[PDB]
């Protein structure tokens, strides 16, 4: 019975941690996506400027 | 307690993945923007030269 109690409690605590783990993983995913999108935009802008300046 | 961690992890990953997906898309917009800008700069350079050649010819006139 002691083992059963432990198993159930661990299963629940583990579920909470995983749920906590998943939330952090999704926050990281969102941050990475945001950073990547910024790079695209900024990168291209810089490119044109440098390219625009060279053309000029 | 269990329902919380899972939600955090679910929501969290939905968000990291989403953020990086947005990064990719931008990586796309910028990529697009860079091409457009490059083409515009070439055309603008073309503008200058063409018009100044016109100005030359008018000077010759």
């Amino acid at each position: 019975l002691g083992d059963f109690m432990d198993k159930r409690d661990a299963s629940i605590k583990e579920q909470l941690s995983g749920v906590k783990d998943t939330s952090s993983e999704v926050k990281q995913l969102e941050e990475q996506a945001n950073a990547v999108m910024r790079a695209a935009r900024a990168e291209i802008s810089a490119a044109l400027n440098k390219m625009k300046k060279e053309t000029q | 307690t269990i329902r919380n961690s899972e939600e955090l992890r679910g929501k969290a990953i939905e968000q990291l993945e989403k953020a990086r997906a947005r990064l990719k898309k931008v990586e796309m917009d910028a990529d697009q923007f860079r091409v457009n800008g490059y083409s515009e700069i070439e055309r603008e350079k073309m503008n200058l030269i063409n018009s100044t050649y016109k100005t030359l010819e008018q000077f010759e006139n």
